[PDB]
């Protein structure tokens, strides 16, 4: 990229998020987040990092949205709660009117080029939708479908995702669009999504079948304490067998560790996370 | 001039969802209300689970500060389970968590706060902004701010590599569990941690601490506002031995000009102005309840209103540094003299008024970052490569426990009650809860609400100081509400 190249507009809306999907993106090694922001995309609205504030920030997003109707990318971090008429997530106020996450997704969703549901909360509901919750936390694709909004969705799950999955999905999409235009490009992206909406380049391989401790699993040699790094982690709760992600190879945080080496995989990229992956510390 | 009422939603360059509404009369804020507008309900989501799951689930309160929740949760579980964490595991935990203090403070000052004082490059997300943003720095100093913002993106990423070395990944560590830490530090990985730490130390010492004092010296007016109650809380953090009695930050309360002990039984959470059922008001956390009431008349936040013996207190670096009164950094002492004409040796030598101020909170955070370097250096000397860091305790049928620590933004406790080997109750009283809460049942404002009183708004069309004050507290509304 260059400082003076084409950089499409992106709005980043937080629903019932923890900001961890934003923070994981800040950890991108290559391209660095500085290069992503200054050379790859134009991050026009993001509540955690943008200069302006309040109604002025909302109106800025609305002005860009009008100029780039049908063409901006919409990132969602967090789930969308529908109970209590949307009141469990208010994201702004303008014209003396509060704007719920429900409202915001109904406003901008129809006019995005594509919606990137970043993180398991946005993709699948995640922890806010788990047993014991009461906010009607809803995944992006379901919310949009329920409301008749047909904009394409790509899921980039994880709790959090690896930055390479987020940046890499953006790169995949922008490449496809460069080659084919917007509709042709998005069609090429959809072709490489699995049945859970995930890009098969990153989510197409199972952790367990590629795990360095697979021989130990097959031999029945199981660690009885977390600090025994020789045995397989299955009896300690490892969910690698049920998890589709490339963590075994790219690892985490500049390659310095990953969940299976350190402790256990908790299946954080899967549509049933957390409840279908719990208890975490037994099989 | 008369009244203007200003609503700001979203308040940006904080974490999470916050609305601030202020009443301005004659150029000053005369009233304030803070609203945490997003709720998830972790305290109810947790019920019925294997208690060990909590140390993963609770981290998702907060992707900026997940190590703090991890820590509070495992300490609570350790107590409930009767788990005796090995000495080397205590130290390993401190290395995992301490590295995120560095990350969080650097993120806060540069990536959230610095644009309050620094004009970024002429492209989103640095523009557009208020036409009169009150950006006072010379071209050279402004450029230093931008250059350091950019460098800090790499430094904070390196801090997360440090966290992940023994924590597994970050955000959302795998490496802290009931019973200790899941990965014994190896000699090789301790070399890796130290090498990264050296880079972070150099950035903190040479860039961050000096830039805060230098920018502060161009905004001296910002030490004169934002006092609020001048009342603080610290509950203790980073245990320094296995006794449970000695911590890097020792507990204490400060209010009405007096130091007092911290007794956690004096914490009560009020809900009159919060969206929770009225019958749940006034409960100590050991008996806490979380029953949302999003339509309740008069309420304006999903943040409960915690009070300490009736007092509205603030938390965070200022609170800890004021309560503990450590020596100031060498560069802080020097720059206070050179740039402010202030002679100071220990933190309280700033005086109560300047410490409890908008800019004083930024200074406290920079000083605390420097202070944490020494703690981490100490842990790197104390740790023993190869020595076991975890025990594997059976889940109890019936038990309770409380974990107390200090998140980067302030005091944090988690309380767990286990019945039939499952979570019966789980209550969280977090840092930004103490800072960013609404009025209590007597109408007394939360700490930031009160600190807004007196903030200058000489230009209602560019009311920049309202959110500048809020940002000094490093709010995290995910944590505040959970
Ligand atoms: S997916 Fe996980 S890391 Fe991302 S917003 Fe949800 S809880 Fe946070
Ligand atoms: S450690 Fe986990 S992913 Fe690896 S072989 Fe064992 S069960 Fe499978
Ligand atoms: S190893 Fe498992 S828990 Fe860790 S990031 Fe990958 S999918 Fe998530
Ligand atoms: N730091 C942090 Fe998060 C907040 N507030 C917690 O606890
Ligand atoms: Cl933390
Ligand atoms: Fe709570
Ligand atoms: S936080």
């Amino acid at each position: 990229g260059t400082l003076t190249g084409e950089r499409p507009p992106v709005f980043w809306l937080q629903g019932q998020g923890c900001t961890g999907c934003s923070v994981t993106l800040l950890n991108s090694v290559h391209p660095s987040i500085a290069d992503v922001l200054l050379k790859v995309i134009s991050l026009e609205f993001h509540p955690t990092v943008m200069a302006w504030e309040g109604e002025h920030a909302i109106e800025h997003m609305r002005k860009v949205a009008e100029k780039f109707k049908g063409k901006f990318f919409l990132v969602i971090e967090g789930s969308v709660p529908v109970e209590a008429d949307g009141k469990y997530c208010i994201i702004g106020e303008a014209n003396h009117h509060e704007i719920s996450m429900v409202d915001a997704l109904k406003e901008f969703g129809p006019n995005a080029a594509a919606v990137l549901a970043v993180g398991t909360c946005a993709a699948y509901g995640g922890i806010p939708a788990a047993e014991g919750s009461e906010t009607g936390a809803t995944a992006v694709s379901k919310f949009l479908g329920d409301n008749g909004i047909k904009t394409p969705v790509v899921n980039i799950p994880g709790c959090p995702p690896h930055p390479d999955w987020i940046v890499g999905t953006v790169v995949l999409a922008l490449d496809a669009i460069k080659k084919n235009g917007l509709e042709g490009g998005l069609a090429e992206v959809v072709k490489v999504l699995d049945s859970d909406g995930r890009p098969t380049p990153f989510f197409g391989r199972n952790i367990h079948e590629n795990c360095p401790y697979l021989d130990k699993y097959d031999e029945g040699v199981m660690s009885a304490t977390f600090t025994d790094k020789v045995g397989c982690r299955y009896d300690l709760g490892c969910k690698g067998p049920m998890t589709m992600a490339d963590c075994f190879e790219r690892k985490w945080n500049g390659g310095v560790n990953w969940c299976v080496q350190n402790a256990v995989c908790i299946g954080c990229v899967e549509p049933d996370f957390p409840d279908g992956k719990s208890p975490f510390y037994q099989a | 001039t008369g009244r203007t009422t200003i609503a700001i939603d979203p308040v940006t360059r904080i974490e999470g969802h916050l609305k601030a509404e202020v009443v301005v009369e004659n150029g000053k804020v005369v009233d304030a209300r803070l609203s945490g507008g997003m709720y998830r309900g972790f305290e109810t989501i947790l019920r019925g689970r294997d208690p060990r799951d909590a140390s993963q689930i609770v981290q998702r309160i907060c992707g900026v500060c997940p190590t703090a929740h991890s820590t509070a949760s495992v300490l609570a579980l350790d107590e409930a389970f009767g788990a005796k964490v090995p000495n080397n595991g205590r130290i390993t935990r401190n290395l995992i968590f301490g590295a995120n203090y560095l990350q969080s403070h650097i993120l806060h000052f540069y990536h959230l706060s610095a644009q309050d004082f620094v004009q970024g490059p002429d492209t989103a997300p640095f523009v557009p902004r208020f036409p009169k943003s009150d950006l006072r720095l010379s071209k050279e100093l402004n450029k230093a701010g931008v250059d350091q913002y950019i460098e800090a993106l790499e430094v904070r990423r390196i801090c997360h590599e440090m966290v992940a070395l023994f924590g597994g990944r970050m955000p959302h560590v795998q490496g802290q569990v009931v019973g200790g830490a899941t990965e014994i530090p190896t000699k090789e990985k301790l070399v890796e941690y130290a090498a990264r730490f050296k880079k972070v130390r150099d950035f903190v010492e040479q860039k961050y601490v000096p830039v805060v004092y230098t920018i502060g010296s161009k905004y001296k007016d910002m030490f004169k506002v934002g006092q609020g109650f001048k009342a603080a809380l610290c509950v203790g953090a980073f245990p320094l031995d296995n006794s449970g009695k000695k911590h890097l930050f020792m507990p204490g309360v400060y209010a009405k000009g007096k130091d007092m002990p911290f007794d956690p039984s004096k914490i009560k959470e009020y809900v009159k102005y919060s969206w929770f059922a009225e019958e749940t008001t006034g409960l100590n956390y050991k008996e806490g309840k979380t029953i949302p009431a999003p339509d309740k008349a008069g309420a304006y936040s999903f943040v409960k209103a915690p009070r300490y013996d009736g007092l509205s207190l603030e938390v965070g670096p200022l609170a800890r540094m004021w309560v503990n009164n450590p020596e100031l950094s060498p560069v802080g002492k020097k720059l206070l003299k050179d740039l402010f004409g202030i002679s100071a040796k220990k933190f309280r030598d700033l005086g109560e008024e300047a410490a409890f101020s908008l800019m004083g909170r930024h200074v406290a955070r920079a000083e605390e970052t420097y202070y944490m370097l020494g703690a981490i250096e100490g842990w790197l000397k104390e740790i023993k490569a190869g020595e076991d860091t975890v025990v594997m305790p059976a889940v109890p049928a019936s038990a309770e426990g409380t974990g107390f620590t200090e998140a980067p933004r302030g005091s944090l406790l988690h309380y767990v009650k286990v019945k039939d080997s499952k979570i019966d109750n789980y209550q969280i009283v977090s840092a930004s809860l103490w800072n960013c809460n609404p009025r209590d049942d007597m109408g007394q404002r939360g700490a930031v609400e009160e600190a807004l009183i007196g903030i200058p708004v000489d230009d209602i069309q560019n009311p920049v100081n309202v959110a500048r004050l809020i940002r000094a507290f490093d709010p995290c509304l995910g944590c505040a509400v959970h």
